[PDB]
Parts: structure tokens; C-alpha cells; sequence
């Protein structure tokens, strides 16, 4: 069989503007097998209202998935994405970098 | 390879009676269907089964019953026969997800008559009518006709036998028996067939012609108390011999 | 539209 | 330009937790249009594009029936393959299947395909000629033999060279507004210090459709893959896409470095110096 | 109604092209079939088609136009044994119902190079009290009819085949039980030719 670590990108849908509404995206790709836990965080605490795409795959058979939520960013608020998968020794947090 | 089989070909039942129609299938098909076929409505689906152990109702399921305990067999039960279940019943089979040619194949059919009273069941009387001298004198050919008459249900098979062997090669039989009185559900039936040979083959008195009617009726088992003879499944024959003119 | 025939592996 | 209709299918077994999870997804180009999930409420094929809701009840009863059939062959396939490799009853295994067709800019048949995988590596695939199968190992040879019974030639061909192209064509007129658009990438460049001797040059493309785009690095003519960091093309979520590429630059020389963007929505290919 | 078919009965002479049309109404249909059914027997499969265009197997040609939702079937050079009802059948997938047409009944009438229409009376070789009129050797343009009162029974026209002269001939039979009837009168309910030969 084959395992593959996910590639995780955390980014916003439209360019980020403080006080203006937007969407925070966690794109997880490149993984195998498909069992995967993905949460989005606002300052470390877990967001409930998060939706996701249907499980699908790329040309190399690796799965991809988009997790996404509405948000309204500020200067102080730190967003992150949390992923768990067999390839990871411990769950992974990738912070949302704003100019990225 | 042997395909869809189905037994019996013919059946008479009285109102109330139960029977099962067998159906079997050589080909490892997952998907088996049961149909009835009727003069004004075409094929109509009764029950069907998309794999072993599972079954569901079709467009006309009422009065009928089905189980698929093995992938080979799909028996149809009729637990109480009604006269409106008089029909031709066709078992059918197709691959489903099993893989093969996508084609559905049909069984050879079961022709069922359901009658209110089985005092309605009559065997045929068979007669052979000898060619006219006129036809022989006008065409050099000679047509024998056979009449099968007054039988119920229309569950007959006609065949001509000349000099012991069966002939196919001069015959025409009616495609369906005719109703003798088209106003009754009880109505008995009649059937004609034609055997035409040459004049020198007819005028030889060595030649024996026999009209054979296989009829399907009751079994030897059946309760019967008329002073008329019990109308069982039986062959009724008539014959003629060449007239040396 | 999906493909209406498939064969087991 | 060219177009495609693709369906992707994932089946994963759940030893001691029941029937495999089954997930099916439909795409025209890079736009998803239908889905079925064996875990969802409805137990029907479901719309995932505005322009496909206009299909009637018989489409949906049809697609639902067919994907329920798909689920079922995959259920049996998981057990067959567990038998084929003699793997124990107690592990989760994955089957992925993908088929569909490519058409050209005239909307005529170009290429058809049907790929299969067991646990993430190639299992069996349909050759370009659409009669014959590439099998990966000895165990897939048995599947090849099975699927090379005479009548399959016709069946394959009928879907991929016929029905697939018929319906992809139907879909492309049905959502002209959605599918036949080209969205041009909005270009953008951001520069940071990362080492006080070194600079990171990151080149951007936001809001493009379709997803195929090419970003490459170049220093005054001759190109670069050595310092090049591409990310995966990523969905914005609105139906458009996003991508970046970066190089680690000996600073003071961000004048003689150009980002080069190729997209089919581009008239001319875009060249961006840092100014 | 799902599968719309040619109502019938369609009449064709031997050697001629029989052309059966069939229309269906599920857009997503993917497998298309022709069945042949002889009277008294079960539907036998003869043609499967799956892609647009022509498929030829022997004297049969089926066509498919998914764009207009139409399956056809040409029977080229009609044999006598082509006489049947032809069932059009359509499905969407492995698990979808096989939708059937009502069937079109096709009659192949024989080449009868030179007829002579005639009515003969036959007596039996026994004592089964009736007598038989045989209307025979007539044209394939000729219908036989059936009414009167209920005492006189007439059968429909059928064809026999003497494979030694290449002689085929149509015939129809009339009889009555207790009767005051004759044979030059028994087919008065039909249209009978001017040269219909009543002998002796």
C-alpha cells in the first residue's frame, strides 16, 4: 500500500482587508490514505461552522479536499488550520500568514 | 450455456388453486424478471430480483409471489388463482452487475388458463377431410385438411405425420385457435391445418396420413365426477388413407 | 451522465 | 478550447465498522457538477452546479440508480482484491476509479480513458486504442483476462466515444455562463527580506479559470528550476483558482529577474519585472 | 408510455424491405434492443445496438439515433420465416428496467407467380358431422373475412410451402356444424376475384 503526507495551504479567498468580510481556506492536498481530520482555528479554539468539498483526487491518485469558513479578519486575530493523518506523528497546525 | 428454462409449458387451474411456476438460469446472471403478456397490454412486469436473496415488486405484482433463494432459481407462486391471471408468463434473465453480454434472455414461457369451473375443460375432436377430386383434376395437387374442434383451453399442438415420420414440408396450421363462440369466457376452441401433397403421392393407397393433436388438460390425479370422460392431457389423432382413383 | 455498464474486478 | 468530462470514484473499506465508504464526484473541466456520498442524508446523486438542476426527475433517478450500482461493484471489488492479494480481513483498503473523455475545440471526441487503482498505485488502465488493458502486476492480469471477454470492446467505445461526448456537449451549452468562460489571472508581486542578505521574490496569480497555468522563474533570459518553489494550484472557493512561485535572490539583483505567466485566458503571455 | 412503436399489422411481400421504427423517451438510455417473437413462442433476441449509426448482422440492419431518440430495424430481403412480431426494447443501465414497445406485427406474403383462386369442398374419411370449404391458390392481395351468424366459422389466411416445385400457396378454411350451406357461398362475406374457380 501507499501513504502520503498532506500538503496544507491556509489562505483567504479574496485579498485580506481588516474589517471586511471574506472566507478562510484550508486546502489539504497530496495525501493518502483518505482518512483525515481537518479543523480551522480562531486563536487556537476550534471553529464549528466550517464546510468542505467532496473527496477527490489528482493524477497521481492522491486525495485533495478544501475546508472553508466565513470570517471577518482583524489585526489581532490569529487563524490557523489543524490537520491529522497517519503520516503525521502528531496533529499539525499551520498558521494563516496574511500576505500569503 | 442451456439458457433460461421454464416448466410447465401449459396449465389449467380452477379458481382458488395454487401453483408455482419454475424458472432457472444456467448463466450466473444476477438479474431475473417475471413478466406476463396479454393481447392488449404487451409485456408487463410482475416481480424482479437484482441478486440472490433479494427481490422486489414490479408494475403488476398483486396475486403473485416470488423468492430468489439461489442465483439459479426464480420461482413464481400464485397462491390463489383468479381468472384474470390467465396469460402467458415469461421468465427472463439478464447479467446485472455480473458481467456478460448486456442482453436479457427470455424463458420459453408458461401458458396458463384459469377457469371458474373445470367442467369447462374439453379435449378436441379431430377429423381429416380428404382432398376433392376437382382440385386433383384442376391443379395436380391434393390438400388434406385437419379440423381440431371443441376444446378448452386453447392448449394444443398440431402436427402431421405421413408414413410414420413427421412432416413440416407441406403444412400450414393456423397461428392461433379460433374462439367457437366469441361472447363467452367459457368458450371452446377450434383449430385448422392444411397438408398439401402431389396427386401421385395422394393417389397411392400405400400412403398413410395422420393428423395429431396433443392437448393439455387435467392430470390423472384430478377429482372428476362427470359421466363424460375425464379430459386429461392426451393426444387425439385422426387419419386418412390414399384413395386409388 | 454516468456509464451504465461496469464489470467486477 | 479543449474540454473534459470526468467522474472520480473512491471506495474505502471499514473492517469492523461496516460497509465501505463510497464517494463519487462529477466534473466538467475544473467545475464540479454532481456528487454522491454513501454517508450523506439523501442517498441520491445531488447537484453541485446551478446549471444541472434543470435536469428532470428521470435524470436524477437515473444517476442515483447508476451510482448505487457503482457503489455495489466497488463493495465486491474490495473483497475480490483482498482475496487477490491474500490480505487480512482487518485492514482498510482503497479503490479509486476515474473515467471520462476529452474533446477538442470543435467538441468532437479526442481521447477517452478509464483508470483504476488499489491502495493508491495503478491497478488496471484502458489503453488509448480503447480495446486493450495495461495491468500492473500478476493479480491484475486476472482482471485483464476477465475484461477482455469479446463483448467489452463495444461497451467501452459506446460510452467514451459516444455517450460521454454527447453529454459533455449537452452540459457545455447548459451552463455556457459557467463553463465556457475564461477568467484572466490577476497578477501581483510581493517582496520580503528573509535573511538581511537575501530576498524572497514571490510571484502571484489570483482569480483564474481554468486551473491550468504555468509560472516559471527566469533571470534576464535563461530560466530557473533550482531556486524555484511552486505551490499547488489551489481553489479560491468561488470557482476560480490561485497560485504562487518563489525564488531565493542574491539581493540587489531584483531588477534582472522576470516572472513568466502562461494561461489560455491570456492573450499575450505576461512578463513581470519587480519595480 | 415510454417506448412508442409502429402499431401494425405491417404487410410486406417476399424479397422486400421491412422497416420497423421505434421511439423512446428517456434521454439517458444507453442500450437498445430488437426482439423477434413468433406466435405461441417466447421473444428471441436478434439485434443489440449501443452507438449511433448502423449495425448489420446478416439480413438485419439496426440503426441508432440517440439525438432524435429512435431505434430502427431493417429486414432486407424478407424470408417467409420472418413473419413475427418485433419487439423494440430500451434500457438505461445494468439496473434500469428494460422498457418494451407493444410490438409491430410483420407479415411476409409469398411470391405466387401465377395463381388460380378456387373453392373446393372436402368430405371426411369418417363420421365427424361437418364439411369443409377450402379457398386456395389465391393472390396475396386478397383478404378473407369473418362474420355471418355464428354457425359458420372461417379461419384467417395462411401460407404453405411445397419445397419441390418452389410452390407456395395461400389458403383459408370454412366449415359449419349442422348446416344447409355450400362452398360457392361460404366466402360471400369476402371480396373474391372474378375468375374464382368453383368446380363440378
Amino acid at each position: 500500500m501507499i501513504q502520503r503526507t498532506p500538503k496544507i495551504q491556509v489562505y483567504s479567498r479574496h485579498p485580506a482587508e481588516n474589517g471586511k468580510s471574506n472566507f478562510l481556506n484550508c486546502y489539504v492536498s497530496g495525501f493518502h490514505p483518505s482518512d483525515i481530520e481537518v479543523d480551522l482555528l480562531k486563536n487556537g479554539e476550534r471553529i464549528e461552522k466550517v464546510e468542505h468539498s467532496d473527496l477527490s483526487f489528482s493524477k497521481d491518485w492522491s486525495f485533495y479536499l478544501l475546508y472553508y469558513t466565513e470570517f471577518t479578519p482583524t489585526e489581532k486575530d490569529e487563524y490557523a488550520c489543524r490537520v491529522n493523518h497517519v503520516t503525521l506523528s502528531q496533529p499539525k497546525i499551520v498558521k494563516w500568514d496574511r500576505d500569503m | 450455456n442451456a439458457g433460461v428454462t421454464q416448466t410447465p409449458k401449459f396449465q389449467v387451474l380452477k379458481t382458488g388453486q395454487s401453483m408455482t411456476l419454475q424458472c432457472a438460469q444456467d448463466m450466473n446472471h444476477e438479474y431475473m424478471s417475471w413478466y406476463r403478456q396479454d393481447p392488449g397490454m404487451g409485456l408487463r412486469l410482475i416481480h424482479y430480483s437484482v441478486g440472490a436473496g433479494i427481490t422486489d415488486q414490479g408494475e403488476v405484482p398483486n396475486g403473485y409471489n416470488v423468492s430468489r433463494s439461489t442465483t439459479e432459481d426464480f420461482p413464481l407462486r400464485l397462491l390463489s388463482a383468479a381468472p384474470s391471471q390467465t396469460s402467458v408468463y415469461f421468465c427472463a434473465s439478464r447479467p446485472g452487475l455480473a458481467g456478460g453480454r448486456p442482453e436479457q434472455y427470455f424463458g420459453p414461457g408458461t401458458r396458463l388458463t384459469v377457469t371458474e369451473d373445470l367442467k369447462n375443460v374439453f379435449p378436441p375432436e379431430v377429423a381429416v377431410f380428404e382432398p376433392s377430386e376437382a382440385e386433383i383434376s384442376h391443379t395436380q395437387k391434393a390438400t388434406l385438411v385437419c379440423l381440431a374442434t371443441g376444446f378448452y383451453p386453447d392448449h394444443v399442438e398440431l402436427s402431421w405425420w405421413v408414413n410414420g415420420k413427421e412432416v413440416h414440408s407441406g403444412v400450414s396450421t393456423d397461428p392461433q385457435p379460433l374462439k367457437e363462440q366469441p361472447a363467452l369466457n367459457d368458450s371452446r376452441y377450434a383449430l385448422s391445418s392444411r397438408l398439401r401433397v402431389s396427386a401421385t403421392f395422394w393417389q397411392d393407397p400405400r400412403n398413410h396420413f395422420r393428423c395429431q393433436v396433443q392437448f393439455y388438460g387435467l392430470s390423472e390425479n384430478d377429482e372428476w365426477t362427470q359421466d363424460r370422460a375425464k379430459p386429461v392431457t392426451q393426444i387425439v389423432s385422426a387419419e386418412a388413407w390414399g384413395r386409388a382413383d | 451522465m454516468l456509464w451504465g455498464y461496469l464489470q467486477y474486478v | 478550447g479543449s474540454h473534459s468530462m470526468r467522474y472520480f470514484f473512491t471506495s474505502v473499506s471499514r473492517p469492523g465498522r461496516g460497509e465501505p465508504r463510497f464517494i463519487a464526484v462529477g466534473y466538467v473541466d475544473d467545475t464540479q457538477f454532481v456528487r454522491f456520498d454513501s454517508d450523506a442524508a439523501s442517498q441520491r446523486m445531488e447537484p453541485r452546479a446551478p446549471w444541472i438542476e434543470q435536469e428532470g426527475p428521470e435524470y436524477w433517478d437515473g444517476e442515483t440508480r447508476k451510482v448505487k450500482a457503482h457503489s455495489q461493484t466497488h463493495r465486491v471489488d474490495l473483497g475480490t482484491l483482498r482475496g487477490y492479494y491474500n490480505q487480512s480481513e482487518a485492514g482498510s483498503h482503497t479503490v479509486q476509479r476515474m473515467y471520462g473523455c476529452d474533446v477538442g475545440s470543435d467538441w468532437r471526441f479526442l481521447r477517452g480513458y478509464h483508470q483504476y487503482a488499489y491502495d493508491g498505485k495503478d491497478y488496471i488502465a484502458l489503453k488509448e486504442d480503447l480495446r486493450s488493458w495495461t495491468a500492473a502486476d500478476m493479480a491484475a492480469q486476472t482482471t485483464k483476462h476477465k475484461w477482455e471477454a469479446a463483448h467489452v470492446a463495444e461497451q467501452l467505445r459506446a460510452y467514451l466515444e459516444g455517450t460521454c461526448v454527447e453529454w459533455l456537449r449537452r452540459y457545455l451549452e447548459n451552463g455556457k455562463e459557467t463553463l465556457q468562460r475564461t477568467d484572466a489571472p490577476k497578477t501581483h508581486m510581493t517582496h520580503h527580506a528573509v535573511s538581511d542578505h537575501e530576498a524572497t521574490l514571490r510571484c502571484w496569480a489570483l482569480s483564474f479559470y481554468p486551473a491550468e497555468i504555468t509560472l516559471t522563474w527566469q533571470r534576464d533570459g535563461e530560466d530557473q528550476t533550482q531556486d524555484t518553489e511552486l505551490v499547488e494550484t489551489r481553489p479560491a472557493g468561488d470557482g476560480t483558482f490561485q497560485k504562487w512561485a518563489a525564488v531565493v535572490v542574491p539581493s540587489g539583483q531584483e531588477q534582472r529577474y522576470t516572472c513568466h505567466v502562461q494561461h489560455e485566458g491570456l492573450p499575450k503571455p505576461l512578463t513581470l519585472r519587480w519595480e | 408510455k415510454e417506448v412508442e412503436q409502429n402499431s401494425g399489422p405491417l404487410s410486406v411481400p417476399e424479397g422486400a424491405i421491412a422497416s420497423l421504427n421505434c421511439t423512446y423517451s428517456d434521454r439517458g438510455s444507453q442500450s437498445f434492443f430488437w426482439y423477434r417473437q413468433y406466435s405461441g413462442k417466447s421473444p428471441e433476441l436478434i439485434m443489440s445496438i449501443y452507438s449511433n449509426g448502423d449495425k448489420e448482422d446478416g439480413r438485419f440492419t439496426a440503426q441508432l439515433n440517440k439525438a432524435s431518440q429512435y431505434v430502427s430495424l431493417l429486414i432486407r430481403d424478407s424470408q417467409p420465416s420472418d413473419s413475427a412480431t418485433y419487439l423494440c426494447a430500451v434500457t438505461t443501465d445494468s439496473w434500469g428496467k428494460l422498457q418494451f414497445g407493444a410490438g409491430t406485427q410483420v407479415v411476409v406474403t409469398p411470391d405466387i407467380q401465377n395463381p388460380d383462386p378456387a373453392v373446393y369442398q372436402l368430405r371426411d374419411s369418417k363420421s365427424s358431422d361437418k364439411s369443409v370449404c377450402l379457398f386456395t391458390d389465391f393472390d396475396s392481395q386478397t383478404n378473407v373475412s369473418q362474420s355471418k351468424d355464428s354457425d359458420v366459422y372461417i379461419t384467417d389466411k395462411t401460407v404453405l410451402d411445397m419445397r419441390s416445385m418452389d410452390f407456395k400457396s395461400n389458403s383459408a378454411v370454412a366449415w359449419s356444424n349442422k348446416s344447409d350451406f355450400a362452398c360457392a357461398n361460404a366466402f360471400n362475406n369476402s371480396i373474391i376475384p372474378e375468375d374464382t374457380f368453383f368446380p363440378s
